[PDB]
Parts: C-alpha cells; structure tokens; sequence
C-alpha cells in the first residue's frame, strides 16, 4: 500500500 | 456544531444513490466509482485524466480481488487523497 | 449533488476549531478527541460511557506512539465504526 | 488490528 501509495502522488 | 451530523448524511445519501444508478442497489464497479467522483469531487479526486490512477487504484483497491468496490474500501483511499491534496495546496507549486 | 462538497466542509470545520480548544492548533490529545465525538457523532462512536474502548483505541490508534492522533489517523478508524455500526442498527437487537 | 477490532465490536 505505502510503496504503490508514492507512484500514485509521485506520477500524480 | 452540527456539521458532523450533517456530513455523514451527505456521504451516504450520494453514495447509494449513484452506486445503484446501473449496478446494483449497493455495490460499486469501476464504472460506478469514476462516475461518482468526477461528480462532486473535482479537481479533488481524479480518474478521468489520469487513467493510470483508475486501473491501478481501482484494481488494486479491490485488493479483494472484487471488480467492485465496497462502500469501506472507497471511504478510506479516496478520504486520504482528500485531505493528502488539499494539505500540499498551491503552496507545492 | 452537492452533498459531498458539503461533507468536507463540515469534517475539517469542525476537526480543526475544536481541536485546537487547549491543544495545539492542528493536533489531537487523547482529551481533544474524546470531546470532539461525544459533541456530535453521540451514539455513533463512544469513549466516555466505554473506558476500555478510550485507552485501547486512543493508545493503539496512535499506532505511531504518539500520544497525540492526526487527522488521517482519527478520519479511517472514526469512520470505520461510523458506517459499521450503521449497519448493524437495531436489527442486531 | 483486525484481531483488537474484534474485541471492540465484540465488547462494544
Ligand atoms: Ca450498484
Ligand atoms: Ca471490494
Ligand atoms: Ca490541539
Ligand atoms: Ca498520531
């Protein structure tokens, strides 16, 4: 969940 | 206040309503889902632009591995982007 | 609707005007959290009536070890038993 | 978590 959470805001 | 009060009657009289608008009475699809954010939450939650967020989130979100998502699923994630984003505000421009 | 674009009005007007009553500005105490379900959400989430509920959520809730709980913290385990317990209603009688 | 959540609900 964290690791995928930082894709997601990071590619946003 | 009575702002709480009022706030849990916004979340579910939206969240059924809709939810049953082509599904079922009160499960959500993919379909379902995007509908009902680009809806109210603009500019707040996004899935229509950014279709790497749908596929991802929305399958994963499953994590039950349910095409459909469950009202609890959909409160907890798409709540965190909530506050998440309005916290970063322009100020990360 | 415009009920959702309500409902975020209502949780953050009311999460941040109280919890900075005696606290900090934007930081939750076990006695800021406690008084700030039993003012609205009354019947729907408890702490006062069950003390074991109180230091068992509140202490493992801060699952960080902060004495003090933070908006993300209080938004998924609050609204869980608030949709929960919904469910349950009177047929559970 | 799941295992404490059983015990609120439970004891409620
Ligand atoms: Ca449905
Ligand atoms: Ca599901
Ligand atoms: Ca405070
Ligand atoms: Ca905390």
């Amino acid at each position: 969940k964290k690791a995928v959470w930082h894709k997601l805001l990071s590619k946003q | 206040g009575s702002e709480l009060e009022t706030a849990m009657e916004t979340l579910i009289n939206v969240f059924h309503a809709h939810s049953g608008k082509e599904g079922d009475k009160y499960k959500l699809s993919k379909k379902e889902l995007k509908d009902l954010l680009q809806t109210e939450l603009s500019s707040f939650l996004d899935v229509q632009k950014d279709a790497d967020a749908v596929d991802k989130i929305m399958k994963e979100l499953d994590e039950n591995g349910d095409g459909e998502v469950d009202f609890q699923e959909f409160v907890v994630l798409v709540a965190a982007l909530t506050v998440a984003c309005n916290n970063f505000f322009w100020e990360n421009s």
